Order: C-alpha cells, then structure tokens, then sequence
C-alpha cells in the first residue's frame, strides 16, 4: 500500500549562481517553470568579500 | 435668392472674352498593355511561423513501474493471553 502521488513527487535542493550585477539597478533572478518553490536562498558573492 | 433692386435692376450676362476653346477640352488619356512582370515564387521564406502559440506551459508525465516486490521480516505481536 503505498502513497502514489507522493512516491513520484521528488523534493529537489539544487542551487546555481548568478552573474550580471551593476549597481543602485534592480538584478532580477528569475524562478523557474513549474516548480513548487519551498525557499530561497542568495548568498552575495561581491568578490571575494562577504 | 436675391432681392430684385427695383431702382437699380440689372440685366443678364453679356459676351466677355474667352479661354481659346480647345484649350479647355482635354484629350481622352491613351491606355497601353500592362503586365505584372516576372515569374511568382510558390512560397516565402516567412521571418515569423503561421501557427499557434501556447499562452501557459503544462506538465507532462510517464508512467514508471515500481519494481519485485519482495517479503518482509515483521516484528509480530505477543500472545493475547488475556493481558492486552
């Protein structure tokens, strides 16, 4: 007896990173299709320097 | 819709000089055979496709098997000798 929704459901952690930065302008990162987004994380990478 | 001046009537028009009267008589303009020229290509090599779009994006699916589904060891239960 098994949950058939769920056992197909995968529940996925990647990540990617970002480039294209400028300042004092908005750096939009787009979500992606068809995902059911849970969290977000960004970690600022501003060379180097944290 | 004039009123008529009865002191001062006036009577109709008389010959004045005029505009040479062939001159005011044009000719009747003389269409020669056209044709639209050259060969038509069939088709076009078109910048933007004929068909239709999707607004949205669905998800599709396949089916998959499980796999042999095998036995198991269970932890079973103590004897229901009147204490349960």
């Amino acid at each position: 007896i098994l949950p058939l929704i769920d056992l197909s459901t995968l529940y996925n952690l990647e990540n990617s990173a970002q480039a294209g930065l400028t300042p004092n302008v908005d750096f939009v990162v787009q979500y992606a299709n068809l995902y059911r987004y849970l969290s977000t994380i960004a970690v600022f990478d501003n060379g180097g320097s944290f | 819709m004039a009123l008529i001046n009865p002191q001062f009537p006036y009577a109709g028009p008389v010959p004045i000089p005029g505009p040479a009267p062939t001159e005011t008589m044009p000719l009747l303009n003389y269409r020669v055979e056209g044709r639209i020229a050259g060969i038509q290509q069939a088709r076009q090599f078109m910048p933007f496709l004929q068909g239709p779009h999707r607004e949205v994006a669905e998800q599709t699916y396949y089916a998959i098997g499980t796999g042999i589904q095998m036995g198991q060891t269970f932890n079973q239960p103590l004897i229901n000798t009147q204490e349960g």
